[PDB]
């Protein structure tokens, strides 16, 4: 399930399908247990929502066109898919995902309004 | 809104002011039924009390579950009231008044 | 009282069941009168009920 | 102007009972609370109860809770003070005195106000 | 499963798991208790014998 | 019995200021407005100067005020004179339905 942990991006780039796969289960037992059921929809439905804004609603490793201001990272290549894990690297790039999250949305609908133009 | 859920009969309590002035509103104002809502564009400052110095008593009911109830009285005994300015209430009363001749 | 008019308390005292056991006691409690009804079929003014 | 007047003196034995006076004259007698003191000689004052001319209901210091009985004659303007059961101790001067005014919304019995007084009577137990 | 290259934070005391654990059990015991019967007229005097 | 302690005596000469003072407890004089000053001088009845804290009665004695702070009252003279001759009593309501007398003190003047 999570055996890819503490590996290079280069390393779990492969096998995310094992990761994408069981994120669903469950039974009844009334107060809690449903309460613990409908947790499992929402956030599945929310992680799948805010991948598909972006236009990548095909689950794979997805690629955009707005530019990596420096100031995120300041960092090269060269030190991070030989070395570092994503733990390591989210808690890095942590400092700005909101930001970053709009910007991918905008992007996908000017993508939008170019490809409509016919 | 932050909906305040106080509760009472025939004055809005510690109500959201209305929007601009006094305002009058109705399901159908010709009928007598309809009870009118009206809205004041300014408070009216109301204060009550009640002067006697109650005490409580522990009255036992059954195994475990226990009873309150007043026992004496420490104080002098007088009356409970309340008190409202009159400049301000006959002010507003005449604006409802104006408001209510607009329709009539 | 021989004069004045102010709210009353209305002294009651009742028989209830004691703290422990089914064993029973006497008790006193003030009641507003608003909570309080004359019973009495017959004509008396000495027992009372409350309106519940 | 407003004053007191007060029974002359009094002599009683232990354990018997004393009654003292209190009359009072030149504003209206039901409008004001009686306030009870007790002097000593040579000594401090002994606040001792008070009284609402209306109505029953006194209430007194703990000291005499009890053993004072209290009350007010409306028809000649006369408060009462009844003390029953006489110590030696209980040898001092007794005084009456008109409190604050009788609200109808306010509660003012406690309020240390009052400004006339009466002559003092002196009880004796002997 | 074990993971190879990983390493973490743990905290006994600061542990929220057993902050649910005693409201579950509480609530569990609790249910067991509601079919069943009240007892309350055992509260009677009782009576006793001098054993010696 | 009663909390309202007093000093025992005190004296002056013509000219001269003297503060009289009483300490009380939270309950009563650390918890109400409440107090007031009394005075007496052989054969006569009290008399009251002070009332409701610092404020006066008919006539007598601009001269005299007062003022309270935690549990402490206290009053006040300044001139002093002769008729100032008295026994001055601390006086507050106690709570409850009582009110409270001090143990008294005398003025020796002039
Ligand atoms: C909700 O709203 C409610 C209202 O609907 C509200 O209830 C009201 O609250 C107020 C505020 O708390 C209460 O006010 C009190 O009123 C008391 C009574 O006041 C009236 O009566 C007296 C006496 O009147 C007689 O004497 C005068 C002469 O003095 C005559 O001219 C009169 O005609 C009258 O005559 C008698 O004989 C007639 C014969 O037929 C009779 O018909 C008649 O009934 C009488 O028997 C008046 O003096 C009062 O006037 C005062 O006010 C005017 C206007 O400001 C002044 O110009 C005037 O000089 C007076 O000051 C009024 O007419 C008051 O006693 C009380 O004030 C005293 O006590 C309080 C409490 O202790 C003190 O804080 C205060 O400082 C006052 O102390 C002095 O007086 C008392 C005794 O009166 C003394 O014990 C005390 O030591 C001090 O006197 C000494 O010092 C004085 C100098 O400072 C000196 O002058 C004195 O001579 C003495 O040396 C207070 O004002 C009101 O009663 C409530 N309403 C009711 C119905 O009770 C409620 O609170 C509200 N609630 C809320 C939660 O908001
Ligand atoms: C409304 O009613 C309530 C009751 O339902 C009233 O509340 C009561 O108020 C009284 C005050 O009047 C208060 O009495 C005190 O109780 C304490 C016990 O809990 C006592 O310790 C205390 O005694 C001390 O103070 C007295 C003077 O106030 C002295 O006479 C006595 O000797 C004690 O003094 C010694 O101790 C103190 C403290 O250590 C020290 O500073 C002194 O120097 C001295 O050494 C009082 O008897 C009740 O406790 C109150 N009850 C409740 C339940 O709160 C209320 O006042 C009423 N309000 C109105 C407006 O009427
Ligand atoms: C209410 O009435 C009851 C009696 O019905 C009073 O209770 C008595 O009080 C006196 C005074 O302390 C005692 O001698 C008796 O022992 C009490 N009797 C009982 C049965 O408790 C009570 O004091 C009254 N209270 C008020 C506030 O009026």
């Amino acid at each position: 399930f999570l055996g890819a942990a503490g590996s290079t991006m280069g390393a779990a780039s492969m096998t995310l399908t094992v990761q994408a796969r069981n994120l669903l289960s469950g039974t009844v037992w009334g107060i809690k247990q449903l309460q613990a059921r409908v947790l499992a929809v929402e956030r599945y439905l929310r992680d799948q929502q805010l991948l598909g804004i972006w236009g990548c609603s095909g689950k794979l490793i997805c690629c955009t066109n707005v530019p990596w201001n420096s100031s995120w990272s300041n960092r090269n290549l060269s030190e991070i898919w030989d070395n570092m894990t994503w733990l390591q690297w989210d808690k890095e790039i942590s400092n700005y995902t909101q930001i970053i999250y709009g910007l991918l949305e905008e992007s996908q609908n000017q993508q939008e309004k170019n490809e409509q133009d016919l | 809104h932050g909906i305040r859920p106080v509760v009472s009969t025939q004055l809005l309590l510690n109500g959201s002011l209305a929007e601009k002035e006094i305002v009058i509103r109705s399901e159908n104002l010709t009928n007598n039924a309809k009870i009118i809502i009206v809205h004041l564009h300014t408070p009216v400052e109301i204060v009550c009390t009640r002067p006697n110095n109650n005490t409580r008593k522990s009255v036992r009911i059954g195994p475990g579950q226990t009873f309150y109830a007043t026992g004496d009285i420490i104080g002098d005994i007088k009356q409970a009231h309340c008190n409202i300015s009159e400049e301000k209430w006959n002010d507003t009363l005449q604006k409802v008044g104006i408001e209510l001749q607009k329709h009539f | 009282v021989k004069n004045g008019t102010v709210e009353e308390m209305k002294n009651c005292s009742f028989n209830t069941t004691t703290e422990i056991r089914d064993k029973e006691k006497k008790e006193y409690a003030l009641f507003y009168k608003p909570d309080i009804v004359p019973l009495s079929e017959t004509n008396n003014t000495s027992e009372y009920r409350l309106i519940n | 102007q407003v004053q007191l007047v007060q029974s002359g003196a009094e002599v009683k034995k232990p354990g018997a009972s004393v009654k003292v006076s209190c009359k009072a004259s030149g504003y209206t007698f039901t409008d004001y609370y009686i306030h009870w003191v007790r002097q000593a000689p040579g000594q401090g004052l002994e606040w001792m109860a008070w009284i609402n001319p209306t109505t029953g209901r006194t209430n007194s210091a703990r000291k005499f809770q009890g053993r004072v009985t209290m009350t007010r004659d409306t028809s000649i303007s006369t408060a009462y003070m009844e003390l029953r059961r006489l110590r030696s101790d209980d040898t001092a001067v007794y005084y009456c005195a008109r409190g604050g005014w009788i609200g109808l919304y306010v509660d003012y019995s406690g309020y240390p106000n009052f400004d006339s007084w009466g002559q003092g009577t002196l009880v004796t137990v002997s | 499963l074990v993971l190879g290259n990983v390493t973490e934070n743990f905290n006994m005391w600061k542990n929220d798991m057993v902050d649910q654990m005693h409201e579950d059990i509480i609530s569990l015991w609790d249910q067991s208790l509601k079919p069943c019967v009240k007892l309350t007229p055992l509260c009677v005097t009782l009576i006793c014998s001098n054993a010696t | 019995q009663s909390a309202l302690t007093q000093p025992a005596s005190v004296s002056g000469s013509p000219g001269q200021s003297i503060t009289i003072s009483c300490t009380g407890t939270s309950y009563d004089v650390g918890s109400y407005n409440l107090v007031s000053w009394y005075q007496q001088h052989p054969g006569k009845a009290p008399k009251l100067m002070i009332y409701e804290v610092s404020k006066w009665p008919s006539g007598v004695s601009n001269r005299f005020s007062g003022s309270k702070s935690g549990n402490t009252a206290s009053l006040t003279i300044s001139g002093l004179q002769a008729e100032d001759e008295a026994d001055y009593y601390c006086c507050s309501y106690a709570g409850s339905s009582t009110v409270i007398f001090g143990g008294g003190t005398k003025l020796t003047v002039l």
